[PDB]
RNA sequence: GCCCUGAAAAUGGAUGGCGCUCAAGCGUGUUACCUAUACUCUACCGUCAGGGUUGAUAUGAUGCCCUGACGAGUAGGCAGG
RNA sequence: AAGCUCGUAUCAGUUUUAUGAGAAUAUGUAAGAAGUCCGACAUUUGAAUGAAGAGCUUUUAGUGGGCCAUUUUUGGUAAGCAGAACUGGCGAUGCGGGAUGAACCGAACGUAGAGUUAAGGUGCCGGAAUACACGCUCAUCAGACACCACAAAAGGUGUUAG
RNA sequence: GAAAUUGUUGAAAGGGAAGGGCAUUUGAUCAGACAGGCCAGCAUCAGUUUUGGUGGCAGGAUAAAUCCAUAGGAAUGUAGCUUGCCUCGGUAAGUAUUAUAGCCUGUGGGAAUACUGCCAGCUGGGACUGAGGACUGCGACGUAAGUCAAGGAUGCUGGCAUAAUGGUUAUAUGCCGCCCGUCU
């Protein structure tokens, strides 16, 4: 009869897309990406700054 | 361009018979010009140079 | 798996840019093979040459929207109808919002709310796509069955 | 708008028997990336006979200026096409960064010559580290030492409509 | 670029009026704000189309039910009243 | 409208590939079984996109007064002017704005509620800020909107940036 | 024994217009039901939508910056020194490169923040709506019977039960409205 918008009515969200439930625990926007020491080149820096 | 059509159809039939002669995908349908994918470039041939729109 | 695929597809290209900077290279990015389109100008004082175009791209009314596969042809169309529409290169979250909220599908006529993956399997179980996330993947990575 | 600085580097085409046309960069002023790219093609077409189909971007880099705190008396060369035909200019500014300086400059040209952003080519923007190379006066008069000046007659602004005081400046 | 002049008729006369001059003007920008039968959502009506529906018990088969989209409109045409 | 045939059907005021006529725009055709060989080759069967359908026969009502705008083109001072051709708006067509309108901007209508916007605007009439920010200008008729009363050439010991 | 039209009474209004439309007030007037009708409020949830504060994340020069250490430089020249007067410091020069102030550039170091974008992250305020009408299904909670924000709203409470809401109607008020039909 009626259309309930998931992104709320999380029952309806989980009627779809049940990966949300395990999405919850890890919370999967705060993916703390492992940082790396990959540094740039002097040619990159000088082409950037200098005319 | 009817020349292009008639060479195209026999070319399609030829590669079809070839793909059936040695089993591989047939890939007979045309495609338009596609979007270009990632491809690395480095400024070793030439370091870049400003263009500096001076002319007047 | 699709989530892992998306985050991997973002991480590897981040690392591509970073390592190109480290090597003194410049990572060009793969051109976007997808767009979104919206109509701006309404039904009227429209010339016929874009009128048919919009009827082909299903942009009957104002603020009815859709996707397009990018090609040279479709780019000619977008360049043609530039004064009348708005388009760009969308994201997973935007598409998620759309297909969850205004996702409405066509079962043999008669536009329907999706509201279940059983609709998706009964219609598109032909093609293996049997859920809304498989559908979103088929769009955002332009599959074979994008049309 | 609230302008920004942008590096843009472009490459004519990957082609066979001319791989890697050499390179082409510009320093570009805009609010976002797209207007930078469009101005880049606009000026790059002018320099030589290439197009967007015969063109491609290498990459871009946003440019945060190095010294926000530092006052820097800039001086800038500009060409623009007015109502009448084109002509050139040199101007002199005392502002903080290139972005705020040119953001003031475009407003200034918009006032004094009805300069809309389309018809105005930034030829160059620069810094003047020493004195004795400034020519103008409307910058020079801010530079003497122990400099002080008043702000008389501050026009206060009340939110209320009525007030009971018959006010005073200072 | 702005400004003055070039650049005038006669019932009393108009940036639309009031009036406005670090503007309530001219040039540019940033946000915020206002509201149309256009857009979205929703109930109802009406048509149209796709589907299901004589079967016992019961009352209508042009009927009942489910879903969707659409609605301007002279001359003229069609159907129900 | 009534039949007959199709049904996924031939198609498109449309692009792209290819190639013509006459540089772009525009314009023409091809993009397959109705084709390939002497019984053999089915939806990767031959680009994209979209499809409240497509075609054949018979018949019926109304209609065949033009204006305006863009473009190519001829004349001139040009008109509420004429010579030609493509397209669009009108006429049948409401509504918000343009202070009001035969031609402008926007937008095409069931009845209603809530929401958000368009074009135009926010001193008051008038719903909405005497918001913020950079400059300019002081007119003894300042100016206040594009095409919906415009003039240049020039003159000016008024002001500003060059 | 209608209507135009006319008078008397009753009610109402009225400054160069009237009549009509949307909503409402005032006044007059009025039908229906209580033996379960009318008007409202509170809580929870559902749909659309608006507006706040707070939390976690990824990016770019792995922000630039600031900050810390570091070499050099110069001044809109700091201390100090020197000179002319001179109210005995106060000017003017000349020195002076941190000294009795400090700044700039260049290098190096480790963070944060803004800016952009992401959250199937939380949480609150406010409005409009309540459609449909034994059950059926995709669902969540769980060991479970069963429970539920799960294919359209219920529960609790109050007052009135009357011209109070509402309807009709004259009038005022805000705003709108170019006179009808026909040939052109």
């Amino acid at each position: 009869v009626l259309k309930k918008n998931p992104l709320k009515n999380k029952q309806v969200l989980l009627r779809l897309n049940p990966y949300a439930k395990v999405f919850a625990a890890e919370k999967l926007g705060s993916k703390k990406a492992e940082k790396t020491g990959t540094k740039p080149a002097a040619v990159f820096t000088e082409t950037l700054k200098h005319d | 361009c009817r020349q292009e059509f008639l060479e195209r159809v026999k070319a399609n039939a030829a590669k079809r018979a070839e793909a059936k002669a040695q089993g591989v995908a047939v890939q007979l349908k045309r495609q338009p010009a596609q979007p270009r994918e990632s491809r690395i470039v480095s400024t070793e041939g030439n370091v870049p140079q400003t263009l500096a729109p001076v002319p007047y | 798996a699709y989530q892992k695929e998306y985050e991997t597809a973002e991480r590897n290209i981040i690392q591509a840019k970073r390592d190109a900077k480290a090597a003194g290279s410049y990572y060009v990015e793969a051109q976007h093979k997808l767009v979104f389109v919206v109509r701006i100008k309404g039904i009227n004082k429209i010339p016929p040459k874009p009128r048919k175009v919009l009827q082909l791209l299903r942009l009957t009314r104002i603020n009815s929207g859709t996707f397009v596969k990018v090609t040279k042809a479709t780019l000619e169309l977008l360049k043609l109808i530039e004064p009348y529409v708005a388009y760009g290169y969308p994201s997973y979250s935007t598409i998620r919002q759309l297909v969850y909220k205004r996702g409405f599908g066509k079962i043999n006529k008669q536009r329907v709310p999706l509201s279940d993956n059983a609709i998706i399997e009964a219609n598109l179980g032909k093609y293996g796509i049997l859920s809304i996330d498989d559908l979103i993947h088929e769009i955002i990575t332009v599959g074979p069955h994008f049309k | 708008a609230h302008f920004k600085e942008y590096q843009v580097i472009g490459r004519r085409l990957p082609t066979e028997s001319v791989p890697e046309p050499k390179l082409f960069r510009m320093r570009i002023f805009a609010s976002n990336e797209v207007i930078a790219k469009s101005r880049y093609w606009y000026f790059l077409q002018k320099l030589h006979k290439v197009k967007k189909a015969s063109g491609e971007i290498v990459s871009i880099n946003q440019i945060n200026e190095a010294h926000p705190t530092k006052v820097k008396n800039f001086g800038v060369w500009v060409r623009y096409d007015s109502r009448s035909g084109t002509h050139n200019m040199y101007k002199e500014i005392r502002d903080v960064s290139r972005v705020a300086a040119v953001e003031t400059l475009y407003q200034d040209m918009a006032a004094r010559h009805r300069a809309r952003f389309r018809s105005i080519h930034i030829l160059k923007v620069a810094e003047i580290e020493k004195t004795a190379d400034v020519k103008r006066q409307y910058v020079k008069q801010f530079l003497t030492k122990d400099l002080k000046f008043p702000l008389p007659h501050r026009v206060q602004k009340s939110t209320k409509t009525f007030s009971y005081k018959r006010p005073s400046t200072f």
